């Protein structure tokens, strides 16, 4: 028998085209492969809309999402896949990595935690949020890492564990050495960056970023984290150039919003420090060619 | 400065 309902939690997109083909899963997939995020999670949505019982749909759904800058969606579909298949280590990585984003420190250590003990490889063995949590977290990777030396994955976990309580040296230096493992893993630059960014490192950073664009170039929460860097070292032309890219990409250009409505309000503090009054007054309307044109990034 | 997000 078929079920329909455990997807109630997911505010799903109203008018969704891809509810009318045939295999929007196969189409998602190929969105992805083209770096279309939002077209990608549209699909997905629609999958978990007709089959909500398919765990592929939902982990996919929460994958492309916190790629399209969406933790908090990414977290509601990845719970559901999370229920579908507990075993699911990329579920399990990508909750760490947005509840790190969302500050939930507790859901973060133990999205760490199902990561490394769901695996047969390794399930043998003063932070004020979450104390002997976050240490124990720390014990198990580096138990982990002893078994299993020169693991990326082990090294961006302890990145990530890092990031949660400040330590953007440690985090920095270990996610360092997992690009120098996997350096055409987009994620790892992008997670890279956002430690160095953290670390009062925006230079360094953007370097970073620039290697993950080349990898995948519709990678919308880079092009959100460039604009931070820029914002960071009052580069506000370089700053609005890219958030201006990252809302057109992430609305998925020609096609609800919130995650976007707080990067217009950030566009508009942008705007008033560079003193242009003239484009602050055209933010409040969210329509992206005015500022596409202004910028040079299309047409006139 | 504003936050980066892994």
């Amino acid at each position: 028998g078929h079920m329909l309902q455990n997807n109630t939690d997911y505010p799903f997109e109203a008018n969704n085209p891809y509810m009318y083909h045939e295999n929007p899963m196969e189409e998602g997939l190929s969105m992805l492969k083209l770096a279309n995020l939002a077209e990608a999670a549209l699909a997905f949505e629609a999958v978990c809309q007709a089959a909500p019982e398919r765990e592929e749909a939902w982990r996919s759904l929460g994958l492309t999402q916190a790629e399209n800058e969406k933790d908090g969606l990414a977290i509601i579909a990845l719970n559901h896949a999370r229920m579908l298949d507990p075993k699911d280590i990329a579920v399990h990585a990508a909750l760490a990595v947005s509840h790190t984003n969302e500050h939930n420190a507790n859901a973060a250590l133990a999205s760490l935690r199902a990561w490394l003990l769901s695996q047969p490889q390794y399930e043998q063995l003063f932070f004020f949020a979450a104390p002997n949590e976050y240490r124990e977290c720390r014990t198990l990777l580096h138990a982990a890492l002893e078994m299993n030396p020169n693991d990326a994955q082990l090294h961006a976990s302890l990145g990530v564990l890092y990031n949660l309580s400040n330590n953007y040296d440690s985090a920095a230096a270990n996610l360092r050495r997992a690009v120098e493992l996997r350096p055409d893993d987009a994620q790892l630059w992008n997670k890279l960056g956002a430690t160095l960014a953290n670390g009062n490192r925006p230079q360094e950073a953007l370097d970073a970023y620039n290697r993950a664009l080349d990898i995948n170039p519709g990678y919308v929460r880079v092009m959100y984290n460039m604009a931070v860097s820029y914002s960071n070292m009052s580069q506000y032309d370089l700053a609005a150039k890219q958030l201006v890219r990252a809302i057109y990409m992430q609305v998925g250009g020609t096609t609800s919003r919130e995650a976007t409505r707080s990067m217009w309000d950030f566009f508009r503090m942008l705007l008033n420090v560079m003193n242009r009054p003239d484009l602050v007054e055209l933010t409040y309307a969210q329509n992206v060619e005015p500022f596409a044109k202004e910028f040079g990034l299309q047409s006139m | 400065n504003e936050l980066s997000h892994l």
